[PDB]
RNA sequence: CUGCCGAUAAGGUCUUCAAAA
RNA sequence: UAUUAAUCUAGAGUGUGGUAGGGAGUUUUGGAAUUUCAUGUGGAGCGGUGAAAUGCGUAGAUAUAUGAAGGAACACCAGUGGCGAAGGCGAAAACUUAGGCCAUUACUGACGCUUAGGCUUGAAAGUGUGGGGAGCAAAUAGGAUUAGAUACCCUAGUAGUCCACACCGUAAACGAUAGAUACUAGCUGUCGGGGCGAUCCCCUCGGUAGUGAAGUUAACACAUUAAGUAUCUCGCCUGG
């Protein structure tokens, strides 16, 4: 499992901000990275595929939201995370 | 994690077996914590496996990374001196989080103390234990619950506007319809 | 399913062996004819309900 | 006649955990005279425990501690 | 008009002059039943039995055949309606 | 006034209140609670003026961040309500806008029609008096 | 306590009615 | 109502703290039982049926005892049960991994529901390539029954049932009941978390069942897990 503590501390805008959108997307990208490895290794586990697709879709909707409101932080978030492409 | 191997070595001679367990231990376990070992003893196992009727049961209480299993597992079969081997990861058995939870451990100690008290009175030295109460029901409710009972979070609200209130109270339902009998 | 005769009497051995054989005969006859997995589950639920309902009124 | 003394022991004791080399003699009572895991009516444990003892007992029967079909 | 001694298991709509009371105790029933009879006897101009009376004359006994037990049991005589197939 | 239960409400504000009133009437319940909104507050004010409910009290939390209105129904002595049937016109999706010439009369004036033209919610008769119409919330009779 | 055991041309009546006594 | 400029947490998510699971995939391991073969004892049937006959058997069968090989499925536990969105999931272990319930003085601050098109999964049968094949058995052969039997019964019996990788995308895929949200008597069970502390039992929050009034229905019946009072969105129906 991923060391959730380290990734959240990196993405915090300020302390105790453990429930924003930025911390959510950093955690989501980490889970996506881990799950692509696991699914590529196995290739026959389809519930994990269900989790991977659900997490990808959830991340996409939240980033759309962060574009609709406070677009400048969307530019900041995309260059660090490199999630677009 | 915390693992637990139960190794089954053949029935040859004691001193030389312990060395076999030590050899099987020091070879594998790439990364490991303290390796406490026991020795359940000599028992005649139920079904004969590997045409052997006696075996020495060893228990290892080490702890370490997930890589400690693969090499040891693949060498156990090869070793003619080992009959079986089980790596029971105690972090996944049927109940582990509660056992680490501190409050449940102390409650279990209290239950042990109290239950032992009941069994004693039943199997009284010689005087007859008339109640023989064990399986039967207990007495009245526990007064501990009645008091220490939780209080729901009664969110307090403050009135701001009102209108028409008069609290008439009309709690006179299913009232009598007939009143006084009469003649045409 | 070993049962000792005790060499005190004979009937008693057959009085216990009758019970043991009946529960034994149940599984022996179950693995004689092939039913679908759904039907096998169907028959298991059927036996449980019969035994349950009988025990309710005997308790 | 019968008895109403069928009550999960591990609940009264709050054992909370089953290990096959800590209560081995306890688990032999649950097993049948013909080495079978007695049902609820005989064993008396709550279903949750009835599941825990079964996994541990089947594990012991894998560890070659208790027979399969004979005494 | 119908009056009745409802005992917690009755539909209040059917009765008109409801008289909250027991119905299982051979003492409460008799006290209340005589009370309605007592109204009738006074209207008919014959002396009362229990109504408008002091302690010594209301005293009644508990029929034969610690405290009296007004518990409803015998639930085992209610199995599931015979079904199954 | 204190509570013990969580208070929830539907997203659609006219029929939420309407469902509460109709269920309480059918189930003979008297006191109900719901979340408070200004449209919901205004419609309840005109209802008590028309004599369909007895009391209507709006309340607020101790922090001034939430308000919930807890209203009671006006039952007579024999316990039969004054409301007979409720039906919502301007449902979500299809919003009903009728001019003054087509202002409805519910049960020949027996019921009341709620119309929020320009000055908040407003009864049909006074809407006719001002000769101005607009959004039609619900039919109450 | 489980053998065996198949078929049957077409179209058809019959409720007249309660006005009422 | 729509647009824009902002504030708040109750909707919905995140974290911490409790926690139940046959949830999934990959790799190993185990015992009964059937079949075949090997070695003993043994001596005339075994097998099958409504009754029999093909069939197997002095080349020593059936049976009995031991051993070896191999494949398939995982008794009891096992339920007036659990998990998953559905199909489905039940010998044991390791690794990887999905979702869910309860309490939150924490955080973001409407980020939510539905979903045409699109994508993913999807019982069994079937297909293509390469392995595997103990048992069973479509197709097929024979013996019966029968007026006839290409069927029900019996003896054999290939594909198939199994594995890996590629397709097929249909089922009474059913709770014959799309998803989401708020409200509406009660009683009896059972499962999980939490509070108390022998169990048992009491309360709270949820899942899964039975009974049951208002209410609904053409009736059967549903009835807090609605087919009840209402709203949103999608799919679908218009006589045989
Ligand atoms: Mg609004
Ligand atoms: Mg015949
Ligand atoms: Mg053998
Ligand atoms: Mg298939
Ligand atoms: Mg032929
Ligand atoms: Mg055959
Ligand atoms: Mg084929
Ligand atoms: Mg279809
Ligand atoms: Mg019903
Ligand atoms: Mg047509
Ligand atoms: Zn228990």
């Amino acid at each position: 499992q991923i060391d959730k503590n380290g990734i959240i501390k990196s993405a915090q805008l300020h302390d105790k901000d453990v429930g924003s959108i930025q911390v959510q997307v950093s955690l989501l990208t980490s889970q996506i990275k881990q799950l692509t490895d696991h699914l590529l290794a196995n290739k026959k586990d389809f519930i994990s595929k269900r989790g991977l697709y659900a997490k990808v879709s959830k991340r996409k909707r939240l980033l759309k939201y962060l574009k609709h409101n406070d677009l400048e932080a969307y530019r900041n978030l995309v260059k660090t995370l490199n999630l677009r492409g | 994690m915390q693992y637990n191997i139960i190794l089954l070595v053949d029935g040859s001679l004691s001193l030389e077996q312990a060395n076999q367990v030590n050899e099987k231990q020091q070879q594998t376990l790439t990364n490991v914590e303290g390796l406490q070992t026991e020795y359940l003893g000599l028992k005649e196992l139920a079904y004969p496996i590997k045409k052997q009727l006696s075996a020495h049961y060893y228990r290892w209480k080490f702890s370490g990374d997930n890589q400690s299993t693969k090499d040891f597992k693949r060498t156990a079969n090869i070793n003619k001196q080992v009959l079986r081997e089980l790596i029971i990861n105690l972090e996944r058995e049927y109940g582990y989080l509660a056992s680490i939870n501190p409050k449940k451990q102390q409650l279990a100690l209290q239950k042990r103390a109290k239950y032992d008290e009941i069994i004693a009175r039943e199997n009284n030295p010689e005087n007859p234990d008339v109640p023989v109460t064990s399986g039967l029901a207990s007495t009245q409710p526990r007064l501990s619950r009645t008091e220490k009972a939780q209080k729901p979070k009664e969110e307090l609200w403050d009135v701001v506007q009102k209108m028409g209130n008069f609290d008439s109270v009309q709690a006179n339902p299913y009232r009598p319809r007939f009143k006084r009998f009469n003649a045409e | 399913p070993k049962i000792e005769v005790k060499n005190d009497d004979l009937e008693l051995a057959l009085k216990k062996f009758k019970r043991v054989s009946l529960e034994i005969r149940r599984l022996a006859q179950r693995h004689e004819y092939h039913l679908r997995k759904g039907m096998r589950l169907r028959e298991k639920r059927k036996i449980a309900q019969k035994k349950r309902r009988k025990f309710r009124n005997m308790v | 006649f019968k008895r109403s003394k069928k009550y999960c022991r591990f609940c009264a004791i709050g054992q909370l955990r089953i290990d096959l080399i800590d209560d081995l003699e306890a688990l032999k009572r649950f097993l049948s005279p013909y080495a079978k895991i007695n049902p609820r009516r005989i064993t008396g444990n709550c279903q949750m425990h009835q599941r825990h003892v079964a996994k541990a007992l089947k594990r012991a029967r894998y560890l070659a501690l208790v027979p399969f079909v004979k005494d | 008009p119908v009056v009745a001694l409802c005992n917690t298991n009755t539909n209040p709509e059917l009765v008109d002059f409801i008289i909250p009371a027991n119905n299982h105790q051979p003492q409460s029933t008799c006290l209340l039943m005589n009370l309605l009879a007592d109204a009738v006897a006074e209207a008919k101009a014959m002396p009362t039995m229990f109504a408008y009376k002091p302690d010594e004359e209301i005293q009644i006994e508990i029929p034969q055949k610690k405290q009296i037990t007004s518990q409803r049991l015998n639930i085992t005589r209610n199995p599931e309606v015979l079904t199954r197939e | 006034i204190t509570t013990t239960k969580p208070i929830k409400a539907h997203f659609d504000p006219v029929a939420d209140l309407l469902t509460k009133i109709n269920n309480a009437r059918k189930a003979k319940l008297m006191t109900v609670t719901t979340i408070a909104s200004k449209l919901k507050i205004a419609i309840l004010e005109i209802l008590v003026k028309e004599g369909y409910l007895a009391n209507f009290q709006v309340l607020e939390n101790k922090s001034k961040t939430k308000r919930i209105v807890t209203f009671n129904l006006k039952y007579t002595q024999r316990r039969i309500p004054s409301i007979n049937g409720v039906k919502q016109i301007s449902k979500p999706g299809l919003r009903i806008y009728r001019p003054f010439e087509k202002l409805p009369l519910v049960l020949n004036g027996l019921g009341i029609a709620i119309i929020s033209t320009s000055d908040g919610v407003m009864t049909d008769k006074v809407a006719r008096l001002k000769k101005i119409g607009g959004e039609i919330l619900a039919y109450v009779w």
